[PDB]
């Protein structure tokens, strides 16, 4: 251990200080351990401050793990009509600059130059999904001695926990223009007494959503981003070489691996979570198509006094065939999305015995299942 | 003869490995027409013509709309 | 000869015109043979194929796919022994490409 260690601190970093130091009566276990504690102490000085292995280690959960999240809603803000569109008419010309602008307006210009440079953009190949919205990616790309603890299947990892981080940090945005939408459109409608039963539905409908998303952007912080950054910030602050150092980085990914929802057995666990983020964006059509025709309908009906200054007898008409149709809509797909949830969390109870659990526990303190279960 | 008709069952095998790569990238081939479009690439003809071909013949059924 | 019956048949299967004695058949086959003969490409890099194929792989590793990563990489890896290869692969890739979130069904 000792021998490779001084030939890696040698043949990489190119750092060094001269002149290291019946059976031998006990001078193996002198000599060997003695050397052991000098040359992984340099070692470790060297490479945190020469290459900063915990520079790169406090940029991996920022970043890639989102630790921060001005960077990240900046990025989201300003990418957005860019992934809107299919990623065949999108190239990394376009990716950079909006990368850039995001830097410097959002909290990452206070940062470190290097680590921003060492951020940078990538593309999948064609356009996965078609939507647009799976196209992108953020890599942390390395290029020092220090590739040998973020080693080349750790980037793998990254980069799948990064994907789920990616798609929630959306819907959750979507929800809450499912909110905003609310917030402003019902304030026309209180004049009009008539759409306020399918007005209402909706309301309560999307506060039934807006939880389960606000538990799974808590649960993923406090025990899978506090618990884990805890335990690797001891593992990297005590150890005595560099072989534990790495060892403990690949199973404080792999955990990140396990506890949120990308393992190959969690298989039945992720289509129901893709099907309650495909309910989240079809509400938005749904919600919309709403107002494309009820609120319309009053401008129209000020221009017609304006004009003044038969027709909207069959406004009137128009009111008792929309309003109907719509609570029938709303009615169903409310429905269908309660027992969609709740045949997650009864599933959710046995895949692992306490963590994936404990989502459960947490979502519901009234017992409004068991009572609907 | 009989090892004669193995190498055509070894053929069979290959159209069914590339049976499954046609329908997990969600291609519009099926096996009928896939067959046509490998004994066009035995004789030796660009991919990149043929693949154009199918994205105008697809979209030329639509168009008889 | 069988090239030119593959190229009507191709035409009846994707165009969906089964009669021959239709002028839109002609139309189509003269369209096809056209554009066969309208040499264009560079030939088929296997060497850029093989990148595609593995960054492929790479999608489906980075969307925590395990099942359609292993059957991916199983299903090329096979196929790639006993150039025409390279060209049925590019051939499809052009084509739709349009595998989605799901389209797996393997």
């Amino acid at each position: 251990l000792i021998g490779k260690s001084i030939n890696f601190l040698h043949q990489v970093c190119h750092d060094q200080t001269p002149t290291t130091k019946t059976d031998l009566e006990n001078a193996f276990q002198g000599k060997i351990d003695a050397a052991y504690f000098e040359t992984s102490k340099y070692l470790l000085d060297v490479l945190n401050k020469k290459y900063s292995l915990l520079d790169h280690m406090q940029a991996m959960r920022r970043y890639l793990l989102l630790g921060q999240g001005d960077f990240i809603r900046h990025l989201m803000d300003l990418l957005k009509p860019e992934l809107v569109r299919p990623a065949t008419t999108l190239y990394q010309h376009n990716l950079t600059g909006i990368l850039e602008t995001a830097v410097r307006a959002t909290n990452a210009q206070f940062d470190s130059p290097e680590i921003l440079r060492r951020l940078d953009v990538r593309l999948l190949e064609v356009s996965p999904g078609d939507t647009g919205w799976d196209v992108f990616s953020l890599d942390y790309h390395v290029d020092g001695p220090i590739a040998t603890v973020f080693t080349r299947e750790c980037m793998s990892h990254y980069l799948r926990v990064f994907n789920f981080l990616w798609r929630a940090k959306r819907m959750e945005y979507i929800l809450t223009d499912i909110r905003k939408g609310h917030m402003c459109n019902a304030k026309l409608l209180r004049n009009m007494p008539e759409f306020s039963g399918v007005l209402h539905q909706c309301h309560i409908l999307a506060s039934e959503m807006v939880h389960f998303i606000h538990q799974m952007q808590y649960y993923i912080t406090f025990e899978v981003l506090e618990c884990s950054w805890d335990e690797l910030w001891n593992k990297v602050q005590q150890a005595q070489d560099l072989d534990h150092i790495i060892a403990a980085h690949e199973v404080f990914l792999d955990t990140i691996i396990s506890r949120c929802l990308l393992d190959s057995d969690s298989r039945a666990l992720l289509n129901q979570l893709r099907a309650v983020f495909d309910q989240i964006i079809e509400l938005q059509n749904a919600q919309d198509a709403i107002y494309r025709a009820a609120l319309e309908e009053l401008q129209r009906r000020l221009q017609f006094e304006e004009k003044k200054k038969e027709e909207e007898n069959k406004r009137i008409g128009e009111f008792k065939e929309s309003i109907p149709k719509m609570c029938s809509q709303l009615r169903i797909l409310t429905h269908f999305y309660q027992g969609i949830v709740q045949q997650f969390l009864v599933l959710l109870t046995t895949s692992s015995d306490e963590s994936l659990r404990f989502l459960s526990f947490r979502l519901d303190f009234n017992e409004h299942y068991k009572a609907r279960e | 003869a009989a090892a004669a008709a193995a190498n055509l069952n070894a053929v069979r095998e290959t159209m069914d490995v590339l049976l499954e790569i046609s329908r997990i990238l969600n291609t519009g081939l099926d096996m009928e027409t896939l067959s046509i479009c490998v004994r066009l690439c035995e004789q030796g003809i660009n991919p990149e013509a043929l693949s154009s071909v199918i994205k105008e013949l697809r979209k030329a059924t639509e168009a008889l709309k | 000869a069988q090239q030119e019956r593959d190229v009507r048949e191709l035409v009846r299967g994707v165009a969906g015109l089964q009669d021959e004695a239709d002028p839109n058949f002609q139309l189509a086959l003269n369209f096809a043979w056209s554009n066969f003969r309208f040499h264009r490409f560079l030939d088929v890099n296997s060497h850029k194929i093989e990148k595609t194929i593995e960054g492929i792989y790479e999608k489906f590793v980075i969307h925590s796919d395990l099942s359609k990563a292993a059957s991916w990489k199983r299903l090329t890896e096979e196929f790639l022994n006993a150039d025409a290869h390279y060209s049925i692969l590019s051939l499809l890739l052009c084509l739709s490409d349009s595998p989605s979130n799901s389209s797996y069904v393997e």
